[PDB]
């Protein structure tokens, strides 16, 4: 039952967990010949490529965070800070 | 399933994160890799070589889900692969795989390694991953697990990889350090007198794989070009890394070469031993991890071991029966040391024998007598062994190991060279198992040293028969107790882990059970991750009231108590300024509060307490990075500091809720970190001690802020298991006063037992 | 089971020295070290070789 | 077994060469050559002669794992002076001094009874 | 391009404590009640005895590889016996209203108490040190 | 004949002690190494067993076979089997030996290596023969038989290098020393009370002048003179272990030049 | 009962023959089923 | 079968410390004595002082003298044998008497700064070896992932691996489900 | 005037003995009777040796070749120990030993003997050191109760 | 015993105090005895602490008992392990210790609601567990350029 883009209260930084799952999801798709969005300045390895994607912020996915009461917030990869 | 197990061996020539996999194993385990235009040429070549040549492949699977078997398959040599078919290839260099030594009692017993395919049959490992896995090379075997899809490979490398586990949450320090040889030797190499010649030098230098090619300039040029050991290790320590430490009267001229001082990646002073390079709270590997990141840290272990171990391979080290022999004269002193104790005993003997000794208060007479003779005897043992210690020389190899930290301790000197000492069974001297005597070789009623298990001899010397048997008695009791520890500890650990398993951190920062209940309204009372926490000293805590007012008080209205104008450009102009002085008084009031607060929180006065963000070290680096001159006033203003640190506080966020409740939480969570903070960037300090410029200062702050943010715990983390492993794993190395202690106790706590074994009131 | 052919450590042949070693002690009455040195086994590695062999074949030959 | 046959220690696999020569990026006038089915016998020998040569700036070698017979030697020289030339100049010396020595030997040996 | 302290000293003492090739001179200046030297020396390559004496110059050249002798066959910015090369870590002990600057040669340490050359001793590393007998 | 100089001091069929003088340790050591590891030599390295009712096992026997040293003075003239265009082996890459033994006597019958017969053409290159150095001319004791026991075999020898398996190595121990006084301070001697009471003087010290207590340490010296002693097992005579050893390095080195020429 | 160890049971076992002294050791063992 | 020693196999002295072989070196590459003697085994000193196994050390002195002298060396317990004695004997025989010797590094020949305790010691080959012990089961048609291993991976957070690993191959059947009664009652 | 290197023994304060031990080494059993100097070892270690010995390879009987057992290990070249105990006599250990005297160096050399591991001499191996024979016997029965 | 206490001029010093230590425990009653400081009395029986001074104070004792044990062996574990445990043991308000068809039947009759966040339950179902990398969902970002 969703939480509005303003008023979000959870971190703006990306978690280790999110990151690991993003990279992995995307690498799976890259592994299955899915189009890519970024210049392959040579890379052939799916994870690697994925990480290049995430660094150029070209991974169009969104993270849905559930809170413990059922409620959720949607944060886009584009937006999540990556440290 | 897709796993393997063999014997493990060490290898100084693999990195920290690799593991060597024999070829044969590598040809047995496979990963299914999808054909794509990135890899169709490689997969083709691997299909060609087949199941029995490594890099190869074992099956091909096509569109249809049909499985082509490379070994049988009349068409094994003529496959033309399509995009989107699958090749199950053997594993190959740099695939991630998970390696584990059982029993896996904390998570660093299952880490992820990069394969390296090698000949012969054992899995191989770097010596410095041994300790987390608690493994050695006399037999042990480990299990290796191949992940089967892309997502899982990612998981392994982006959260379980070894480099990511140098610093662990268990004890907020490193859990991997330099060990055994390379620790023997890095001390040796770093002594004052160790110099190396050009020939060796350059071979050392080329041994560190990412030496820039520059031969450094030698610290002796004159009669001869000779470089020191310190300098060449320094090659391996990367730029930008500062560390200092003072030992029991180190100074910046360390007569003794103690302590450590290292600035922009070069050793200035100190011998390198287990304090520095071991797995130590605030040593080099903890510094470099943080300052430069896990992968540089993990190379460091291997550059350091490459360098040092080369050196050691040509210097040599050994030990022999000679290193246990102490001086004749020492031995007679030892023998007297001993003799004395035996006379103390004798008098306490006669004394009790005449009924003149007193007990004190519910302690029996015989209890009193024993407690004394055992003091006496132990006291003897220890003197004698300090005797031996002293007497040995710095070239004594035993000594040399103790010194570097790599193996052994005092007790071992002692017993090997001077005296083994009193044996006991159940806390007590050997008892009278025949009637009124411990062996039939003694007469009845004999309470003396020998008759009740003091072994006077050392191992070099040899034990007598009687002593021999009472030391066996002893020994056995540990063999048993050991087993019973191991046992007990085992079941505790699984019980803790079942109990806690479901608690997790949630993206409100609360920690909860699978019900949603609240366990903690913020994890750890502070919202941190324990990896990111370090021992730091809270300054406002200690010290006399005079001294805390010298250090922190600024009074601009007073000529003796303002800020000398050399400190600061504005410094003329601020004398007597009233309105700065209002801020500054505000700042001091807050320092003063701070110290009260804290002395209520730590009633003892203990100043060093783990908190995230090692501000000293930021400041150190600021000082190096901005080349700061301690001979110029700074351009900081009062308000810059004062309002600057106020502002930073507002941004060290752990919780982010718009309401007041969450804001109060937020504030309380960051209280202690903020005490540390104000103390450390108070105005006089920042000028008079640290001499920051404006820019540096502005850099110190924004860093403090990034680091602080990066120490917050992440939603998703499974404490609970963590907590349980962390409590359990070190209760397993409890392999070992007159209150119940250690494992049984701890059973007694978790079990919530009604009828405890030693209950006690301490009454003040 | 039988003299080994060479010192494991140095390669010295040593498996042409067993009959003599034993002739040197039972025939000519020398003490085991004086006997070894006679056969030119002068490193402790080779000495260990002949001095600690045990000729088990001589038992194995008893069976039919 | 998993053991590589022992001939691998002196005898080159299909497609391998005695040397490979590659330019070092880190510094100028430098190269690193990797020598296959070779070990310290040579590798300390060439190296140490490279260091009697005054136009030698740097020379070093190492066997990176003991399991394989191969070594890597790194030469740096003065501007104008090819490294590989320095290694002929050096292998050449070697040859010459030994030349010499098998002679000085062969001689000392007839001057000889028993 | 320069030199920057240089004087003559009187050796009080020589401790080798515990090491065999290295020893610590305590030297005084002949001149100044004030400027001292405590300092670590390779006594194998350059021996040294009580009361001997010493012409000591820090200096700052004659950071690129190092290349052998050759430059070293005429080019010696040295007419000394003994030269080290170090780095200063200073603590400007700025003590009393005399200075100390600190210096480490591969871990052989030095320390100069004094004053007149505040506006003289590099803030910085590049620091050579040179001895004749 | 300027350069690395020699100076034998003793020589005997079986050892050769000498001094190299005016060389670097590296070449000195290298020559030690080659002598131990890469001088080709001949050795049984295949063994087919027709019969063995012996009390030992075949592989146990075979392995002993490969250890018996066999003549090797003409071994450059035997090609390495893997270089020969023969299918498997022949006379140009292989001496073939046989052994048959039967325990004829009541008492126990030894099998020695002299019992070995060569069975192939050698082209009058002095190779293959069991080397014998005992008074009785037995050479090595290979096996023993009881009345009724039998062993028959053939073997093949082949040229090889101890790198590949130590059987093929011609040298045995190689004494090597330098600097016997310790003047170079290359080693740091352990002791309890006194380093020179405690450590024994090397024979090699006589040949060299002690140092004088005043003498301040000599930084510039190097290692120039080495005390060696090569001992031969017998398949090659000694002077030869040397000469062939100097020779083999010089070959190695040259294959390096030859392959700069091919780049 | 000799084949099984069926008595008290572990009462009979196969004799060790790893090494000579292991055999002698086995014939000189003892066992105690079940306060210190 | 004959078993030749290899990386992996186990060995022990008789002082209650074992080891596997971690690598082999041929003799050229070992360190050596002026005499030319070289070790058959090289053990690490860090194995000594904690275990306080001085009998090892004493057995190796005593064993040197034995071999040099051709007498059996009496190592029984409870006699008058002493190291001082033994070291005497070995000095008569020309070595340093606590058993050190200079040795020279193999790869270079230079001497070793440190000298080295070197001597015979009786070592046993124990049963049970890398070949019997390696297995490797990954299908075509310990060594496990049990409670505790699961727990470490939940620790790390690795959910996807935990599902991969613990699944069935047991195919994902699909199913319609009422969203009021959650049952699989639904007619599709 | 006692030998400073002997151990200390604490005399007869005894005019009443009724007996005397035959020899104190006789407290030990078969296994620990093969450890040299156990009286110079910490106690548990002699308890581990006492097990490990049970796993070493030697010659378990002179009759191996004629028996046929499940497993067996014989070492090619057993040697007797340069350091023996007087009890071995009775245990025959010198006749049927289970070990070889190896040349051993105690040294840091290359980093591959760390953590209770060892470098062994390959050439030494070539020439025999620690080689052994391994025999397995498989059995099988015929038909039965069909 | 020694007690660090601050001194008149601000720094901490030692100041010995006698203490008594008992076998056996009667806290309710001893606490009341004239002349002792009731504010600092202690016992290693954390049950009695909870019974006399309450769930909090027992939680703080219990922590301190566990920390004793773990530092008595000389090792160190971060606050953030032992506090968790101890909270787990005291969040119902008392000290709770931490140490098939049949079961399903009872569920049935109880109407048990399984939250589905364990890893086994999830296995059963062919799913990732909502832990770690499973505690959030990933979806396709239809809102981007
Ligand atoms: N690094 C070490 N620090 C301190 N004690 C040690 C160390 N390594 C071994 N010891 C110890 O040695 C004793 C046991 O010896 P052992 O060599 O059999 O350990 P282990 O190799 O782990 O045994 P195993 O692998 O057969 O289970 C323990 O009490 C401990
Ligand atoms: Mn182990
Ligand atoms: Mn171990
Ligand atoms: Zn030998
Ligand atoms: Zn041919």
């Amino acid at each position: 039952k969703a939480i509005p883009k303003d008023q979000r209260a959870t971190t703006p930084y990306m978690t280790k967990y999110e990151r690991a799952r993003i990279l992995g999801t995307r690498a799976l798709q890259i592994s299955m010949n899915a189009p890519v969005f970024v210049d392959l300045e040579g890379e052939t390895d799916p994870l690697r490529i994925a990480m290049k994607e995430l660094a150029e912020k070209k991974i169009p996915l969104v993270i849905r965070r559930y809170l413990p009461d059922g409620s959720f917030e949607d944060w886009s990869v584009e937006e999540l800070i990556v440290d | 399933d897709f796993s393997a197990r063999t014997v493990i061996s060490g290898d100084p020539n693999l990195e920290l994160d690799q593991v060597g996999v024999p070829k044969s194993i590598a040809k047995t385990l496979t990963y299914p890799e999808v054909v794509t235009p990135y890899n169709i040429d490689r997969l083709t070549q691997l299909v060609r070589n087949g199941p029995n040549e490594h890099p190869g492949a074992k099956y091909v699977i096509r569109d249809s889900g049909d499985r082509i078997d490379l070994r049988y398959s009349k068409r094994a040599g003529d496959i033309q692969l399509q995009y989107g078919w699958k090749v199950e290839r053997h594993i190959m260099d740099n695939d991630p795989v998970l390696f584990n030594r059982q029993p896996s009692l904390h998570k660093m017993s299952m880490m992820a390694h990069r394969v390296k395919v090698i000949p012969y049959s054992t899995f191989r490992l770097n010596l410095s991953v041994t300790s987390p896995y608690n493994a050695d090379f006399d037999g042990d075997e480990m299990n290796l697990h191949v992940p089967q899809s892309e997502e899982t490979r990612a998981e392994l490398s982006q959260l379980c990889a070894v480099p990511l586990q140098i610093v662990s949450p268990q004890s907020n320090k490193p859990c991997m350090g330099i060990v055994q040889d390379t620790l023997c030797g890095i001390r040796k190499l770093t002594l004052r007198d160790t110099f190396i010649e050009l020939d060796q030098v350059l071979n050392m230098l080329y041994w560190v794989p990412d030496w820039d090619g520059v031969i450094p300039t030698p610290a002796i040029i004159k009669p001869k070009p000779l470089w020191s050991g310190k300098q060449i290790l320094s090659v391996a320590i990367p730029n930008g890394i500062h560390l200092q430490r003072f030992d029991e009267g180190t100074t910046l001229l360390s007569p003794k070469d103690n302590g450590m001082l290292i600035i922009d990646g070069q050793i200035i002073f100190g011998v390198v031993e287990k304090k520095t390079v071991g797995s130590s709270n605030g040593g080099l590997i903890h510094v470099v991890t943080r300052e430069k990141g896990p992968q540089v840290c993990a190379k460091l272990f291997g550059n350091i071991q490459k360098v040092v171990n080369f050196w050691l391979l040509h210097n040599g080290f050994s030990t022999g029966i000679g290193d246990t022999i102490a001086d004749g004269p020492t031995m007679r002193e030892i023998t007297e040391t001993i003799a004395e104790a035996k006379k103390k005993v004798l008098d306490v003997t006669k004394e009790a024998q005449a009924n003149l000794l007193t007990a004190k208060h519910g302690m029996t007479l015989r209890e009193s007598f024993e407690d004394n003779v055992v003091r006496f005897l132990n006291e003897a043992r220890d003197k004698a062994g300090r005797l031996a210690e002293v007497n040995l020389k710095d070239l004594n190899n035993v000594k040399q190991m103790v010194m570097a930290g790599s193996k052994g301790s005092f007790i071992n000197i002692a017993q090997m060279s001077a005296c083994v000492g009193q044996q006991s069974v159940e806390g007590k001297r050997i008892a009278f198992g025949f009637v009124d005597r411990t062996l039939p070789h003694f007469s009845k009623d004999d309470y003396s040293p020998e008759s009740k298990g003091f072994v006077e001899n050392s191992y070099l010397r040899g034990l007598t028969p009687q002593e021999f048997f009472f030391h066996a008695m002893g020994g056995r009791e540990g063999l048993i107790d050991t087993a019973v520890k191991t046992a007990e500890t085992g079941y505790i650990q699984r019980r803790l882990v079942k109990a806690l398993e479901d608690i997790m951190v949630h993206y409100d920062n609360t920690t909860r059970n699978s019900l949603g209940n609240v366990i903690q309204f913020i994890y750890g009372e502070d919202g941190m991750d324990a990896a990111h926490i370090e021992k730091q000293s809270l300054d406002t805590i200690g010290g006399s009231d005079a001294a805390f007012e010298k250090r922190y008080r600024v009074d601009l209205l007073n000529t003796d108590h303002t800020l000398d104008p050399s400190l600061l450009e504005s410094g003329s102009e601020i004398l007597g300024d009233l309105k700065l002085q209002v801020l500054l008084d505000e700042e001091y009031k807050q320092l003063v509060k701070d110290r009260k607060f804290l002395r209520e929180v730590f009633v003892d006065g203990e100043a060093n307490w783990p908190l995230p963000v090692n501000i000293r070290r930021i400041i150190q680096n600021a000082q190096q990075t901005f080349h700061i001159d301690h001979t110029k006033p700074s351009d900081l203003t009062i308000k810059d500091i004062v309002l600057g640190v106020k502002d930073l506080q507002e941004n060290l966020l752990v919780l982010r809720g718009k309401n007041e409740i969450i804001q109060n939480a937020q504030r309380d969570a960051v209280t202690l970190f903020c005490c540390l903070l104000r103390s450390r960037l108070a105005t006089r300090r920042v000028l008079q001690e640290y001499r920051l410029t404006k820019q540096a200062f502005d850099w110190v702050l924004s860093n403090i802020e990034a680091q602080f943010l990066r120490s917050v715990v992440h939603p998703g983390e499974m404490v609970g298991v963590l907590a349980a492993q962390s409590i359990g794993e070190p209760a397993t190395q409890m392999t070992l006063k007159k209150v119940t202690s250690g494992v049984p106790r701890l059973k007694e706590i978790l079990n919530v037992a009604k009828n405890m074994k030693t209950p006690s009131l301490t009454v003040y | 089971m039988i003299v080994p052919v060479r010192c494991f450590s140095c390669g010295k042949v040593v498996g042409d020295k067993w009959e003599s070693y034993l002739n040197l002690l039972q025939e000519d009455e020398l003490d085991e070290g004086t006997a070894l040195s006679r056969l030119g086994l002068k490193r402790y590695c080779c000495r260990r070789m002949i001095l600690t062999h045990v000729d088990l074949i001589e038992k194995f030959l008893r069976y039919n | 077994m998993n053991a590589p046959d022992r001939f691998e220690l002196f005898l080159l696999g299909e497609g391998e060469s005695k040397l490979k020569i590659d330019p070092d990026t880190k510094a100028p006038n430098a190269v690193v050559i990797t020598f296959e089915k070779e070990d310290h016998t040579l590798g300390n020998l060439i190296r140490a002669e490279l260091l009697n040569d005054r136009k030698v700036l740097f020379a070093a070698y190492k066997v990176e794992h003991p399991f394989f017979a191969r070594f890597k030697l790194r030469i740096q020289t003065t501007e104008g002076y090819d490294p590989k030339d320095a290694l002929k100049n050096a292998c050449n010396s070697i040859i010459n001094k030994l030349g010499a020595l098998k002679t000085n030997f062969e001689t000392e040996w007839n001057l000889q009874t028993l | 391009s320069n030199t920057l302290f240089d004087d003559i000293f009187q050796v009080s003492e020589v401790d080798p404590g515990r090491y065999n090739k290295v020893c610590r001179i305590e030297a005084a200046s002949t001149t100044q009640d004030q400027c001292k030297l405590t300092l670590d020396i390779n006594v194998e390559l350059f021996p040294v005895a009580a009361q001997d004496s010493l012409t000591v110059t820090i200096a700052s050249s004659l950071t690129r590889s190092w290349r052998p002798p050759q430059a070293g066959d005429r080019s010696l910015a040295d007419d000394y016996d003994y030269v080290m090369y170090g780095t200063a870590y200073k603590f400007e002990e700025v003590s009393k209203d005399l200075i100390a600057v600190y210096y480490s040669f591969g871990g052989l340490l030095m320390r100069l108490e004094g004053n007149y050359r505040n506006l003289n001793n590099l803030k910085q590393e590049n620091a050579y040190l040179l001895i004749r007998r | 004949e300027e350069g690395p100089q020699v100076k034998i001091r003793e020589a005997s069929k079986d050892n050769v002690d000498f001094i190299l003088s005016n060389v670097d340790l590296a070449m000195a050591n290298s020559l030690r190494r080659v002598m131990i590891a890469e001088i080709p030599t001949l050795a049984i390295d295949s063994v087919e067993v027709e019969t063995n009712t012996t009390v030992l096992a075949d592989e146990f026997i075979a392995h002993r076979l490969g250890l018996i040293p066999l003549q090797s003075m003409d071994i450059e003239q035997l090609e390495y089997s893997r270089d020969c265009f023969c299918e498997d082996h022949c006379d140009k890459c292989s001496v073939v030996l046989t052994l048959q033994a039967f325990g004829e006597s009541e008492s126990t019958t030894n099998v020695y290596s002299k019992d070995l017969v060569i069975v192939s053409n050698l082209m009058g290159r002095n190779i293959g023969h069991p080397i014998i150095q005992d008074k009785e001319g037995n050479g090595v004791l290979i096996c023993k038989l009881r009345k009724g026991q039998e062993l028959k075999l053939t073997c093949v020898a082949k040229k090889g290098i101890a790198k590949e398996h130590a059987k093929w190595g011609p040298a045995a121990a190689i004494e090597f020393e330098y600097d016997p006084w310790n003047k170079l301070k290359h080693t740091d001697y352990w002791y309890e009370q006194d380093s020179a009471k405690e450590w024994p003087q090397s024979k090699n010290c006589e040949y060299e002048d002690p140092p004088n207590e005043g003498d301040p340490f000599d930084y510039k010296a190097q290692a120039d003179t080495f005390y060696m002693n090569v001992e031969s097992v017998g398949s090659i005579p000694v002077d030869q272990v040397v000469v062939r050893g100097i020779d083999t390095l010089q070959k190695k080195v040259a294959s390096i030049l030859l392959a700069l020429t091919q780049m | 009962a000799l084949a099984t160890g069926n008595w008290g049971a572990g009462v009979s076992q196969v004799l060790n023959r790893y090494t000579y002294s292991s055999t002698l050791s086995h014939l000189r063992r003892t066992n105690t089923p079940i306060a210190k | 079968t004959t078993k030749i020693p290899q990386i992996g196999d186990k060995f022990a002295s008789r002082h209650g410390q074992k080891g596997t072989i971690g690598i082999t070196y041929r003799r050229e590459d070992m360190p050596f004595t002026a005499e030319g003697i070289v070790p058959d085994l090289i053990i690490n000193p860090h194995a000594i002082p904690s275990r306080m196994t001085v009998a090892h050390l004493i057995e190796c002195l005593l064993s040197k003298v034995a071999a040099l002298s051709g007498n059996e060396g009496d190592a029984s317990p409870f006699t008058d044998i002493t190291v001082e004695g033994i070291s005497k004997l070995l000095r008569e025989h020309g070595y340093q008497s606590r058993g050190f010797e200079v040795m020279y590094n193999g790869h270079t020949g230079k001497k070793l700064m440190a000298q080295i305790f070197f001597g015979p010691t009786y070592y046993q080959r124990l049963r049970h070896m890398v070949d019997d012990k390696i297995h490797a089961r990954a299908r075509g048609p310990g060594l496990r992932f049990g409670e505790m291993e699961r727990d470490c991976m939940i620790a790390h957070g690795a959910a996807s691996f935990l599902k991969e690993r613990l699944m069935e191959a047991s195919d994902a059947f699909r199913v319609h489900i009422c969203g009021i009664c959650g049952l699989m009652t639904v007619i599709a | 005037d006692v030998d400073p290197a002997k151990r200390i023994r604490v005399s007869h304060h005894a005019t009443t003995f009724t007996h005397c031990e035959i020899h104190p080494s006789m407290i030990l059993g078969v296994a620990a009777s093969i450890i040299p100097f156990p009286d110079h070892n910490q106690s548990p270690r002699n308890t581990y040796q006492s097990a490990m010995g049970k796993q070493a390879m030697g010659v378990f009987l002179t009759n191996y070749n004629v028996r046929m057992d499940t497993m067996a290990n014989i070492l090619y070249y057993p040697q007797k120990p340069l350091g023996t105990t007087r009890a071995m006599e009775y245990l025959k250990f010198r006749e049927l030993p289970a070990g070889q005297n190896a040349i051993v160096a105690i040294a840091c050399y290359s980093g591959y003997n760390q953590e209770d591991s060892m470098i062994m001499n390959q050439s030494s191996i070539d020439r025999g050191l620690f080689r052994s024979l391994f025999f397995r016997s498989y059995m099988d029965q015929e038909k039965k109760y069909g | 015993y020694d007690r660090k206490v601050p001194s008149p001029t601000g720094e901490y010093v030692k100041e010995p105090e006698w203490v008594l230590e008992t076998d056996g425990v009667n806290l309710s009653e001893v606490m009341t005895v004239p002349g002792i400081d009731p504010t600092r009395i202690y016992t290693n029986s954390f049950i009695d602490i909870m019974e006399v001074l309450g769930i909090e104070a027992g939680r703080a004792a219990l922590y301190k008992e566990v920390y004793n044990v773990i530092a008595s062996d000389g090792s160190y574990v971060n606050y953030r392990h032992m506090a968790l445990l101890v909270d787990v043991m005291t969040t119902q308000g008392g000290l709770t210790s931490v140490t098939t068809v049949e079961i399903l039947f009872e569920a049935g009759a109880s109407a048990e609601l399984d939250d589905c966040r364990g890893v086994s339950e999830n296995v059963i179902l062919g799913q990732m567990a909502p832990i770690g990398t499973g505690a959030f969902d990933v979806m396709i970002d239809e809102e981007s350029l």
